[PDB]
């Protein structure tokens, strides 16, 4: 959207979307994308950033 | 061309601003013409009288 | 308008528009005016986590 401020402003308002490690669907160099990457798997643990 | 979108909102706010003062210029020279209509036309009434 | 003065003397009146840097509208010589100014209200902000 097209956003003018109060204060005799104008500016661009964008909508982001993120593409960090779970929507990028075979990152080109890295190769750790959501897929083209190892997964641990175990009962009791969680995987943090 | 390649700006980057990080100097883009700069360049709108001066684009916004440059307009704005073509606005009140022009808003200026409508006033200026406004008073000389009026000027010639109480000119005119006082060659009259 | 031309007035003559009530003190034995006559004159003639303008109306005067100012070419300033705000409405000179491509300033010939020294590139400066509308062109080259920001005035900008603001900067380009990002807003981060």
């Amino acid at each position: 959207s097209f956003v003018r401020d109060g204060s005799g402003s104008v500016a661009v308002k964008k909508v982001d979307y993120s593409l960090n490690a779970n929507s990028v669907l075979f990152d080109t160099v890295g190769d750790t994308g959501i897929l083209d990457k190892v997964y641990n798997v175990s009962q009791a643990s969680v995987t943090l950033t | 061309v390649g700006m980057g979108a990080a100097a883009l909102d700069a360049l709108i706010s001066g684009v916004d601003a440059a307009l704005t003062d073509m606005t009140s210029a022009a808003a200026s020279l409508g006033s200026i013409s406004s008073r000389i209509d009026l000027q010639s036309e109480f000119v005119n009434k006082l060659s009259d009288s």
